[PDB]
DNA sequence: CTTGACAAAAGTGTTAAATTGTGCTATACTGGGAGCCGTCACGGATGC
DNA sequence: GCATCCGTGAGTAGAGAAGCACAATTTAACACTTTTGTCAAG
């Protein structure tokens, strides 16, 4: 909303636009340095401000979310490797 | 059976209201019109199939005609299960492009 | 009024039941300082 | 009865246990009070807990189909006991198992009483449960010498577990039994004064009303204090696609604006604090907590210098000094404050 | 309509007060609680499609 | 001996659903139903295809 | 390293445990007043992390360097406060709650592995039937009981606790039969009424005691008054006959003489078998005996059937109600041990002969069953793991309370089905605690199995829960994650 | 560079009032309440 | 084979109603040294 200072809406829609274009960095750049990757979009817009390129974007902040609603649906869901590890997205934050 | 509708049903395999009747087998058709009821009998060389058309079927055959498996004995819209277990994969996919393509 | 029916005793009073909200002159409503328009509504009629 | 309506279940379940005639009623009544008496002797006699023979005593009442080595072990040594002894372990056991029919047969007391309690917070069964804990201490406190019946002092029971329940459970941010009353006492004058005035009464109004030390400002805070969360989801527009939820900004993580300034003014002071010396810059780091995060004392700063609390003072004042003279000469610094 | 239910609402909380008694000096201000009335109008002037 | 095959035709909705990967059917439809069988035959998601990809 | 897939998979009570840095005991969110989170509560701090970054709730630690540490006075551990979006809590049901998902789902998934309908697997897990685990050698209808068979709530209590009817009587009228009259079906107690069940017949409470004396003196026997010796007994001068609140009221002997009971306010027949006693019992009330389980003569007085003990300090007699110790249980924790018990791999290698059978209807059912077994042996996952027994708990973060720019709070309806499971598991264990009837618990755990399904998915089974002042329903787990409005469609396919 | 000196600033141990939690009221009272159905086709199962 | 109830799905933006008693726990007002912080001495 304009009336929040709000962003515009990249629907589902818009997200097939950039599929059949190929254009897979600008997507996933909507996707998270400027919707949700937090530590991404604090990073664009330091490096932007200091005339460098934006860094590599990291894991949205929404698929975190998920992952610990789908917990608390009691379902185990895990992000693994290329060798079946455990991948943790969540920094050693949420490990006991 | 047109437009859009038409498009979703192709696209969903869903299975048409009014489904024309094909041929399980190839043979002749050798047709039996009555006061009562129409049977259509799809004679072979030593098989003798047998379809209980409605009296307000429209046929697209005549007597003496050869038809393939998988041939509409009436007019309508094939039902695509029916044709792939009738004719084949090929027949199927040939079948779904062709009839998206004419709405 | 309030009438007990073994002594047969009324008593009436005037209670206050609330504030009904007024139409304006041209037709609307002032419903928390903001104009505010009833529109009808269409159904099928009661009966058989 | 009912598969899908859980109070109709609840409903029929109870419907199953007859009501007990007052010959009935005064006969487990009796029971329970005896059976009560008789723990209590064997307690005296055996020397273990009286709640402990209890557990034990309704343990065998309640059966199988409800630590079980513990309980059986002292099932037994009660048993052991001679024949004057074990009659009070039988009233005991007959005592338990009227506790559980006395209390079976009043349930639906706590239904009739507990549907005018409806819309205050609560669900229906939720208030028939908290009746029934309330009809329970109700039997455990009743006695049948006075010749009452059990619905009069059971109601009391039943209406303050109810009660209670509202008090602590109807609420999302939990209110104090004392606050809850005062806030009922509250809407319940501002109710009267509405009626003889004819209008919304002012605070100072429904102050005087309350009574002394009251006044409009406490009025104000009771009410603040009663206002109930509203729902994150709760929809906005005729369509069920906005909510409250999404109007709502964050304000606890920085913005990437705020991080970003965080990150230049480190960059700043760290160039500000190269101009200074070795030692010198360390001072003030260690002193307002750029490496560790906390500011040193004094006493903190000069153990790791080996040096003492006023040598700090001079060298970080000095410090101070020096990046005052340096900053009035670049003027680096003057926009990260404001 | 509205106002026939938020009525309804009051009469059944005057049903229940006659039930608690005190009849020596009940007056129909006290058996009558304007609140669920006002509820119902306030909510159809507020928030009725 | 080899299995023996017949062929199937399913509408774009069910073919759809019947897909290996759990993420994209999840966030199709019929998200219970999806979810319930992914986690019991604990199915692993390979993120072949593009949905996959955009939700993580 | 890189992520590159993403397992889904039953989640075991263990391992949500192994989740939770805490046990959400209280359902509490925060203080009114304070405006902080409460302990043991939906927010608190010692399970969730800190409300703000490197600072505990007491205050003793505001420092970075104090990262890894967890305050000895607050239990809260000093690190970032980003931690309360992903650490989780759980509440510890005191009775295994099912999963709706694998429920309802279906085909239900719990009803395929253990050959249950959709009916049959209702009925056991909201309490309306019960569900045979162990026989203990019962006979309905002179059908011996089986493991695995449904039982109704009256079925259940012939065979638990025995068959048994009181007959009321008319005012004013005697009975026909004694104390301890062992009457058949449709032999007439009274004169208006007939004994619908065969058993022992005995008197409730007798109105009128008449003690003939070594001449007969008739006696009236209020409502709050008690026969204290039985019928036929020899009472000594001055023994005391009837009790009473007050001893004046006391109906002592005159003389020696006999009591006949007469005048009873009704009859129960009761199906039990009486075995008259003079010694100490072996036994008590409540105890459960099998045939040849001695009674109470040190070994001479021994019972000759299945039943439950209830022994009788007037009649002298011990009275066996006709009964088994049939383990028949319902709910949750009924399904939860069939699952525990049932073997896969023998079940596997069942449903492969079944796929053998020459009619298609049954092979493509032992297909559907071969399926889920299939599943839960290639997955590894353990199938009673679909009834959870400790409750996951969202962080906070994704469920916040937080105060308006108005000063109002706004929360999630996630609180509202948290709160609700927390005050009836908190309910049933004080239920439990103490010794409530059957019925209380199984009001309770039904509606603790109903709280546990309207947190998962509200509105699947049963009315939709709604907070009060509102028909609008609770947004569920499932609710947040599925639709147009869900997670998926929302936050992840698009933003 | 120490070393005194100060007045806070901060920590700390009591004690009080304010706040919060808990128990208890004895005529008799014993199975609820709101809904209350103008869409459509689609699987998929579930039994006649 | 068929008939039926249940569950699923149905475009995208934006713009918008108890009271009281008493105990138990916590808060806050005090005092207290204790510790900095500091400003003059060499
Ligand atoms: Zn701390």
């Amino acid at each position: 909303g304009k009336a929040q200072f709000g962003g515009q809406r990249f629907g589902e829609m818009e997200v097939w636009a950039l599929e059949a274009y190929g254009a897979a960095h600008t997507l996933q750049e909507m996707l998270t340095l400027k919707s949700d990757d937090i530590e991404g979009r604090n990073a664009a817009y330091e490096a932007i401000i200091k005339g460098e390129d934006v860094p590599e974007p990291s894991v949205p902040e929404s698929f975190r979310v998920l992952v610990k609603e789908l917990q608390a649906l009691a379902l185990d869901v895990q992000t693994l490797d290329e060798k079946d590890n455990p991948v943790d997205i969540f920094e050693g934050l949420a490990s006991k | 059976t047109q437009g859009l509708p038409r498009v979703i049903e192709l696209f969903e395999a869903r299975r048409p209201k009014a489904k024309a009747v094909i041929s399980e087998i190839d043979g002749v058709v050798r047709i039996e019109e009555t006061e009562e009821k129409l049977s259509v009998f799809v004679e072979s060389e030593g098989f003798s199939k047998e379809y209980k058309l409605p009296k307000e079927a429209r046929l697209l055959v005549k007597d003496g005609d050869y038809v393939e498996a998988g041939q509409p004995l009436t007019r309508g819209a094939i039902d695509p299960h029916q044709l792939l277990e009738a004719k084949g994969p090929e027949a199927v996919e040939r079948y779904l492009v062709e009839e998206i393509q004419k709405v | 009024q309030l009438i007990h029916k073994d002594t047969g005793l009324i008593k009436e009073d005037e209670v206050f039941l609330g504030h009904i909200p007024l139409m304006t002159e041209d037709g609307s409503f002032i419903i928390n300082g903001a104009d505010r328009v009833i529109v009808s509504q269409i159904h099928r009629s009661p009966g058989v | 009865i009912s598969t899908s309506d859980p109070v109709r279940q609840y409903l029929h379940e109870i419907g199953q246990v007859p009501l007990l005639t007052l010959e009935e009623e005064v006969e487990l009544a009796r029971k329970v009070e005896e059976g009560m008496e008789a723990i209590k002797k064997l307690s005296e006699i055996t020397g273990l807990d009286p709640d402990l023979i209890r557990e034990v005593v309704r343990a065998k009442i309640l059966g199988s189909a409800r630590d079980p080595k513990t309980v059986e072990e002292i099932d037994q040594k009660l048993k052991s006991l001679p024949k004057e002894h074990k009659r009070y372990l039988h009233i005991a056991r007959e005592g338990e198992a009227a506790r559980q029919h006395l209390i079976e047969a009043n349930l639906r007391l706590v239904v009739s009483i507990a549907k005018k309690y409806t819309g205050r917070g609560l669900s229906f069964l939720d208030l028939i449960q908290e009746g029934n804990q309330g009809l329970i201490r109700a039997v455990e406190k009743f006695e049948y010498k006075r010749r009452f019946k059990f619905s009069t002092y059971a109601t009391w029971w039943i209406r303050q577990a109810i009660n209670r329940a509202i008090a602590d459970q109807a609420r999302t941010i939990r209110i104090p039994v004392h606050m809850v009353e005062t806030i009922n006492k509250l809407s319940r004058t501002a109710r009267q004064l509405q009626q003889e005035l004819g209008r919304e009464p002012t605070y100072e109004e429904i102050a005087e009303a309350m009574g002394p030390g009251w006044d409009a400002k406490r009025v104000e805070e009771t009410l603040k204090i009663a206002q109930e969360p509203v729902s994150l989801e709760t929809p906005i527009g005729d369509e069920k696609d906005s909510f409250y939820g999404d109007f709502i900004p964050d304000e606890h993580l920085p913005s990437p604006v705020d991080a970003a300034t965080q990150s230049l003014l480190s960059e700043e002071l760290e160039k500000a604090l190269s101009k200074l010396s070795e030692r010198e810059a360390m001072v003030l780091k260690l002193r307002k907590g750029l490496i560790d995060g906390r500011e040193h004392t004094l006493e903190e700063v000069g153990a790791f210098f080996g040096v003492t609390r006023e040598r700090i003072r001079q060298i970080e004042n000095k410090a101070l000094r020096k990046l005052k003279y340096h900053e009035s000469r670049t003027r680096k610094l003057r926009d990260f404050l404001d | 309509d509205q106002f026939r239910v938020g009525l309804a609402r009051l009469a059944r909380g005057v049903r229940e007060r006659m039930l608690m008694g005190s009849e020596d000096s009940l007056t129909p201000a006290k058996l009558v609680n304007s609140r669920p009335l006002e509820a119902a109008i306030r909510e159809f002037f507020s928030r009725s499609q | 001996t080899p299995v023996a095959w017949k062929p199937l035709l399913m509408g774009v909705t069910k073919s759809a659903l019947s897909t290996k990967s759990w993420l994209s059917a999840a966030s199709f439809q019929n998200t219970t139903h999806v979810l319930t069988e992914a986690a019991i035959a604990g199915k692993k998601d390979e993120l072949i295809g593009l949905k996959e990809n955009v939700i993580l | 390293k890189e992520v590159r897939k993403v397992r889904i998979a039953l989640a075991s009570p263990e391992k949500i445990r192994s989740w939770s840095y805490g046990e959400v005991e209280k359902p509490e969110t925060i203080n009114y007043r304070t405006l902080k989170p409460e302990r043991d509560g939906l927010f608190d701090e010692r399970i969730f992390g800190p409300i703000k970054d490197y600072e505990c709730a007491c205050g003793k630690y505001k420092r970075q360097r104090f990262e890894g540490k967890v305050c000895e006075r607050c239990g809260v551990e000093v690190t970032k406060s980003i931690v309360r979006r992903y650490r989780m809590g759980h509440i510890e049901l005191a009775t295994p709650a099912a999963h709706i998902w694998f429920v309802k789902d279906v085909p239900s998934k719990i009803g395929t592995l253990l050959d249950l309908s959709a009916t049959e697997l209702e009925q056991v897990l909201y309490f309306s039937k019960y569900i045979v685990l162990d026989p203990k050698g019962a006979i309905l209808n002179g059908v011996p009981v089986e493991k695995r068979q449904l039982l109704t709530d009256e079925e259940y209590r012939e065979l638990r606790y025995g068959k048994q009817e009181t007959y009321p009587l008319p005012p004013g009228v005697d009975a026909l039969v004694k104390d301890g009259e062992e009457v058949v079906k449709g032999q007439e107690l009274a004169p208006g009424v007939v004994s619908r069940l065969d058993g022992v017949a005995l008197y409730r409470f007798p109105r009128r005691v008449r003690v003939e004396y070594v001449e007969p003196k008739d006696y009236r026997v209020q409502p709050h008054m008690n026969v204290v010796v039985p019928e036929g007994a020899r009472v000594e001068a001055g023994d005391k006959i009837v009790a009473a609140i007050d001893p004046e009221e006391e109906v002592i002997a005159e003389a020696e003489g006999v009591v006949h009971l007469h005048e009873p306010a009704s009859i129960l027949v009761v199906k039990a078998r009486v075995y008259p006693f003079e010694d100490d019992v072996e036994v008590s009330t409540g105890d459960r005996v099998a045939p040849g389980d001695v009674l109470a003569d040190g070994g001479k007085v021994k019972s000759d059937v299945y039943g439950r003990v209830e022994v009788d300090l007037v009649r002298n007699v011990v009275r066996v109600v006709e009964s088994y110790d049939i383990d028949a249980r319902m709910g949750a924790e009924a399904i939860q041990q069939l699952l525990k018990e049932l073997d896969l791999e023998a079940l596997e290698k069942e449903l492969l002969e079944e796929m053998k059978h020459p009619s298609r209807a049954r092979r493509a059912k032992a297909r559907k069953r071969l399926e889920v077994v299939r599943a839960f042996l290639d997955s590894g996952n353990r199938p009673e793991w679909m009834i959870l027994e400790a409750v996951p708990v969202l962080p906070p973060d994704l469920r916040p309370m937080v105060q308006v720019d108005g000063g109002r709070f706004a929360t999630s309806d996630l609180n509202d089905l948290y709160r609700r499971l927390i005050n009836r598991n908190n309910r049933l264990k004080k239920l439990l605690a103490q010794g409530a009837p059957e019925i209380i618990i199984r009001n309770e755990k039904r509606m603790l199995q109903e709280a546990v399904d309207a947190l998962l998915d509200n509105g699947r089974r049963g009315a939709p829960v709604t907070n009060p002042g509102s028909d609008r329903p609770l947004r569920s787990l499932t609710d947040i994650l599925s639709g147009k409005q869900g997670r998926f469609r929302q936050n992840l396919l698009g933003k």
